[PDB]
């Protein structure tokens, strides 16, 4: 279960 | 209202002029910018991009710039010694891209169409005529704090060099995170710094198999070199003390400059409080920010000063 840096 | 009476009444001191960068303190230069002069400048919302700008207003040593062709809602204020503006023609002489006016390139043709005057060259502190920062070349790589998400230290590149400053870009992100700095910025470090420090390095956006990112491989695959370690200089912490007073541009109405206090301090940052206002309005600012000034700056430069609320 991956956590991803999102900027939108 | 006067500073003297106010300091007497509050039993307070102003931050000595010596505490500031020369550029923040200087009051003896006149503002030579005039209404309608045209020039080139960085978009503060996109610091890698250059636009044609027109002088919309002048107040003391400050000026309000308008993006030709775009809405006046994007107008912004700079000081007359800003290094983020350049004379007409600077882009082509120096290898920079100039965005044209909205919808619209040749300056001679545009000046003929508009019957406007370009701001004269002598007004500009930055014309790419001074010795660049040694060791910082376009294309080189480093590690940089994302100043907007400062828990992150990230893979970064130098993408522009202008006089004493260079532009730091976050690989694979947009330019909204970019910032201009110099070799002593506390926000930059050599390739390998995070590894030395036992700190996680944030790799480029969408880098395949990011947990296995390796600088050695990244540099090889990008044909890039690291900024040499000797090029990074240690900036001393500033010497502002809590309760010291000064002047500061209001971020909520940038036209205004207010009587201010040092509320709190870090090594390189200062928490500003507007005397008389709610602490809700307090904000952190880097000590080198062009929008803080010693007491007396407004009065000496011919800009109104808002006294405490
Ligand atoms: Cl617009």
């Amino acid at each position: 279960h991956r956590k991803v840096l999102r900027d939108n | 209202w006067s500073w003297e009476s106010y300091l007497e009444e509050q039993k307070a001191i102003t931050a000595p002029v010596s505490l500031f960068q020369d550029s923040q303190a200087v009051t003896h230069n006149k503002n030579g910018f005039k209404l309608g002069m045209k020039l080139e400048g960085i978009d503060p919302q996109h610091p890698s991009m250059y636009f044609i700008l027109t002088v919309a207003e002048v107040c003391g040593y400050r000026l309000r710039l308008h993006f030709d062709g775009y809405s006046e809602c994007h107008d912004f204020w700079v000081n007359a010694n800003s290094p983020d503006i350049h004379p007409a023609g600077w882009f082509e002489k120096t290898g920079h891209k100039l965005q044209p006016p909205k919808g619209y390139f040749s300056w001679s043709q545009y000046l003929r169409s508009t019957r406007a005057q370009a701001a004269p060259k002598h007004l500009f502190v930055s014309q790419s005529h001074s010795p660049p920062p040694l060791g910082f070349q376009v294309g080189m790589k480093l590690e940089a704090v994302d100043r907007m998400n400062p828990s992150l230290v990230c893979v970064a590149s130098v993408t522009d060099v202008v006089d004493s400053r260079f532009l730091v870009h976050f690989d694979n992100w947009d330019d909204t995170y970019d910032y201009w700095c110099d070799p002593s910025s506390p926000y930059i470090h050599p390739v390998g710094w995070c590894q030395k420090q036992g700190k996680p390095l944030t790799p480029p956006q969408d880098y395949p198999d990011p947990d296995n990112f390796c600088w050695e491989k990244y540099l090889e695959e990008t044909g890039a070199s690291a900024v040499p370690t000797w090029a990074f200089k240690v900036r001393p912490p500033h010497s502002f003390l809590v309760n010291m007073k000064l002047e500061a541009v209001d971020r909520r109405n940038p036209a205004l400059i207010r009587v201010a206090s040092v509320e709190d301090v870090e090594d390189h940052r200062i928490k500003i409080h507007f005397d008389g206002w709610s602490h809700g309005y307090d904000f952190w600012i880097d000590a080198d920010h062009p929008d803080i000034h010693p007491a007396g700056w407004c009065s000496k430069t011919g800009h109104p000063l808002q006294p405490p609320l």
